[PDB]
């Protein structure tokens, strides 16, 4: 049986998703690096669930 | 690209206040400045404010 893991850690997306939050500094950095992680599907305003 | 379609004059207003604010939102800190040089003689930054 096919079972998933929901733990946030244990998620594949994790790593991007880190690096893709409001939370950092390499983001509020360059307001332009905001507009990738949009782009990719990955949007900092959100939270790291959404 | 050079151009502004529909405008034909441009006269001065001679109001530092909003001048400064204007160098200073399009020039010494644009949101989305112009690409940065990348080279052994460069720091990395793209803008003044940075």
């Amino acid at each position: 049986t096919i079972v998933v893991d929901e733990d946030v850690r244990k998620n594949k997306l994790k790593p991007v998703a880190t690096y893709c939050s409001a939370n950092n500094p390499e983001i509020s950095f360059k307001a332009m690096n905001e507009i990738q992680c949009r782009v990719n599907k990955i949007d900092p305003t959100k939270s790291l669930a959404e | 690209r050079l151009r502004i379609d529909d405008c034909f004059q441009i006269v001065g207003t001679g109001d530092f206040d909003t001048c400064q604010a204007q160098v200073e939102e399009l020039l010494v800190s644009p949101r989305f400045p112009l690409p940065a040089n990348i080279e052994a003689a460069s720091s990395g930054f793209e803008s003044v404010g940075q």
